[PDB]
């Protein structure tokens, strides 16, 4: 009965920032140690609690949010930050109580790439939002009737990914565990 | 810039009693998404690093001895150590971890209270092979005593001396939990040979007048 | 757990330039956020700032913002605290520590990094005798180290084997920039004319060695 | 049409702070990023800020903490704050419409910026005179400070055979410039030429005929 | 930080020719390369985005090219008025960075300068200065070489130079030399000439006056 950690973090493929995957884990024992000391990953990065102590506290849910982006944006992925990603694509809370596990994965993502990112928006996210309109962006006061042309574009844009990029531009798997807990019973544990 | 602290700043408590004490927040330090006070306690034995003891105000770190407990939310925070043992003699620190950048309480010194012993007092003068140097250094010696409070007046010729005197204390002893004080008379030689009584006065709550020790300069058996 | 090792002391004139350093062993330090903490003789406990190595993320006090730089170095997992003009004011000893997370404890501590910044060099103590009074039941003997720098000294009792009764005081910083300090020991007054007592200073930093022995005056 | 016209440039002392806008029209600025991209007098181009779609702000290391870009939305303007002027940010600095922090497909004008303790002084404009086929007559305009200056011949009713050269800087330091035109020397007698000359730092205009001696 | 650098820094060619630019950079930026046009005394506009697509009211002769760390930017039929500097901006990384330009000069064939002389004038001798002014009007290649001589004798140090930029319809240079001397100076002296070396003139020109 443990959480599937593996499918998250060992799965084939990943998603798009903009349309990014949220894996939610209940009612089970979460063995975070089978995670946490892999030294595979290249930032790991916690708000709020240490791992020292996940494998023994409790919460009522854990969410796991996966996507792909580059280096330079990695370090978006937190509270209080600013930003394409963390304003348009991924925005974390300031009382952010969790961890953001990132890694490079120019072997598996980079080709001689699929992945997105949204561009243009009016207004910034709120914290854990989803945005996965592909409507046109209307940049001026003419409505744009879904074509792309002056003053209207397209809002997402596509990665470069290529292996010979320097390591800032190489497409890191990013996962960001968020631990809730509210007035409810616990439902994901420890061993302990 | 959250403010903590911490009262009292000195606790004497005996083998086995109980040791209390309180940290008051400047802001309140309660995350409230998790419901948890971001709130810690450390000990520090002298000459050591800083050791955990207590984080989230309450829950003691692995291996701390059951008798460390912590309590309080919002503002007010407290650390208690029930039968205080000798070992626990150390100084105590609140630090909060709600906000960057963490602070720190100014710190509250434990020591042992015991029944009041009074100090042995010696008066060393200045060796002949010091004297050829140019400066004499005269040392008064209070021997194992509690409390750690004494005063310590040095007379040459009946006049009380200022601005030439120098204490030391050592640590709390871990088996009788005295103290013992030095203090030194540092002079030049001149001034250490225009007078013949050098004397040193303690004032102690274990005696019941004061002690005075003194020598003639130049004078043998 | 996680284990952190800190440089050795450091004594210094002031307007030198100073980094000192602490290295992180252990299971992940990947998830470690290091700390600096400054405790001036006496004193207490002062937060200087973090550092998440991974990603050279820095967050300082605004009592320390200005005036010191923290560093580290993912590869060998080392963090660095740097000052590039030192003041007397500096003195003290630094600790560096570890939380695994911003708004963490610090579970894990170093060992500490003394920091002198003095104008004074390197002097080796005089050992002079605080000779036994002339009354011989229990008596009270010692030896006076003054005028050395810098720190530390050690003092021991017929070469280690004297150690009952035996009260080393803490070094004292005098007006003129160095150290003196006082070793006194109990002993009963049958002993005074039989047995010689010898005490053994040793100062390192000037390669000092004295041997002196105490008693009464003739 | 999109439309970028920019304000507030002018000389300012060291130390001090100036306020540059740029009026917008064709989009909305909301829903745009949106530069400001100074140029050194005879130099390359340098990025100083951005201001996103969504208002997050970027600045370059060399005006971090001094400057501030901003944006009306009621009024459709953009603000470049500076507070704390030094004589290396002298430059033209332009609006720029920004396309997602990639490039810039619409530029203002431009305003210059100069930080200088020097006082302005307003410029003497002297008449260089036609010789005894084609002659040539001019005007110099000498010892002004700062830029520019700007020149016309019978109020821009001559423009061609004009050739107004760029102010070289003395070692007064101050600058000056000459304005010369060419036309036939039948003319001289007949026709009257008269050179205008502004500067607008100086609040100096001066009408000047120049006719052969 | 990431540099551009271009070349050559300066080209020159006639009407009708091919110009071909090339910006090389720091580190691969793969295809996030922009192309901007900036005429004397105008703001840039942008030419190029994408290193390859062509901005919006560009005529087809401009084209961009490359990759990586080798871009190329070519200009086909030179017309006089596509001569301007021209610069590349990276948005790889952050900071965006441009390089210092390549100017673009046209050929034409060589036209001598006319040279003109103009004493001081009388209202600004009046006030302690006098400032001498010859013109060299309509000339081409930019290269000249000016010479004041007051009484036969070679002046040094007191003069300043100003050239305008290419006129845009028959590609010719200008040029201004103005010695300045006070009034003092000037009064002791009788003949001032101004002599023009160029390669459109068999030999000097020399334009004098007298006081
Ligand atoms: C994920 O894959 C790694 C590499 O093969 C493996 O070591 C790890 O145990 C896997 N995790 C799970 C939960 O299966």
């Amino acid at each position: 009965n443990l959480c599937p950690f593996g499918e998250v973090f060992n799965a084939t493929r990943f998603a798009s920032v903009y349309a990014w995957n949220r894996k939610r884990i209940s009612n089970c024992v979460a063995d975070y140690s089978v995670l946490y000391n892999s030294a595979s990953f290249s930032t790991f990065k916690c708000y709020g609690v240490s791992p020292t102590k996940l494998n023994d506290l409790c919460f009522t849910n854990v969410y796991a949010d996966s996507f792909v982006i580059r280096g330079d944006e990695v370090r978006q992925i937190a509270p209080g930050q600013t930003g394409k990603i963390a304003d348009y694509n991924y925005k974390l809370p300031d009382d952010f109580t969790g961890c953001v596990i990132a890694w490079n994965s120019n072997n598996l993502d980079s080709k001689v790439y699929n992945y997105l990112y949204r561009l243009f928006r009016k207004s910034n996210l709120k914290p854990f939002e989803r945005d996965i309109s592909t409507e046109i962006y209307q940049a001026g006061s003419t409505p744009c009737n879904g074509v792309e042309g002056f003053n209207c574009y397209f809002p997402l844009q596509s990665y470069g990914f290529q292996p010979t990029n320097g390591v800032g531009y190489q497409p890191y798997r990013v996962v960001v565990l968020s631990f809730e807990l509210l007035h409810a019973p616990a439902t994901v544990c420890g061993p302990k | 810039d959250i403010q903590l602290t911490q009262s009292p700043d000195s606790l004497a408590v005996s083998l086995g009693e109980r040791a209390t004490i309180n940290c008051k927040s400047s802001q309140s330090v309660l995350w409230s998404s998790i419901n948890k006070n971001y709130l810690a306690w450390y000990q520090q034995k002298p000459g050591q690093p800083p050791k955990l003891l207590i984080y989230w105000a309450s829950t003691p770190e692995s291996g701390v001895p059951d008798r460390f407990s912590g309590s309080g939310s919002g503002t007010d925070f407290t650390l208690t150590i029930s039968s205080l043992q000798a070992e626990d003699v150390a100084v105590y620190y609140c630090q909060q971890y709600y906000k960057t950048p963490y602070t720190f309480g100014q710190g509250t010194k434990v020591e042992i209270k015991r029944t009041v012993a009074a100090p042995s007092v010696f008066i060393f003068p200045p060796s002949d092979e010091q004297l050829k140097s140019g400066t004499a250094s005269v040392v008064c010696l209070l021997n194992n005593f509690y409390p750690r409070e004494a005063k310590v007046q040095w007379k040459v010729d009946n006049a009380l001396q200022s601005g030439n005197s120098q204490e030391s204390v050592t640590e709390q002893d871990s088996k009788d939990s005295t103290y013992s004080l030095s203090s030194t008379l540092t002079l030049s030689k001149a001034d250490y040979e225009k007078h013949k009584v050098y004397a040193c006065e303690v004032t102690h709550q274990g005696l019941s007048s004061p002690v005075t020790k003194s020598f003639n300069r130049g004078e043998c058996s | 757990q996680m284990q952190l090792v800190q440089s050795g002391t450091e004594v210094k004139k002031p307007g030198e330039s100073l980094k000192i350093s602490c290295k992180g062993s252990g299971y992940g330090f990947i998830w470690y956020w290091i700390g600096w903490v400054r405790q001036m003789p006496g004193k207490g406990l002062e937060w200087m700032g973090i550092i998440y190595p991974g990603d050279g993320e820095t967050r300082y006090s605004p009592s320390f913002q200005g005036q010191v730089t923290i560093s580290a170095d993912k590869s060998i997992n080392t963090a660095y605290l740097q000052w590039s003009s030192l003041k007397a004011s500096d003195t003290a000893i630094y600790y560096c520590a570890g939380g695994g997370g911003i708004s963490t404890p610090m579970d894990v501590w170093g060992q500490g990094t003394t920091v002198t910044v003095s104008s004074a060099s390197t002097k080796g103590p005089s050992v002079f005798p605080l000779a036994p009074s002339s009354k011989s039941g229990t008596a009270a003997l010692g030896c006076l180290v003054k005028d050395y720098f810098p720190e530390p000294v050690t003092v021991s009792w017929n070469s280690g084997a004297l150690t009952s009764g035996v009260h080393t005081f803490p070094a004292v910083l005098q007006s003129s920039g160095l150290y003196s300090l006082s070793s006194v020991v109990t002993v009963p007054s049958s002993s005074l004319g039989t047995q010689t007592y010898i005490c053994n200073v040793n100062h390192k930093p000037s390669n000092t060695k004295v041997d002196k022995k105490v008693e009464p005056k003739s």
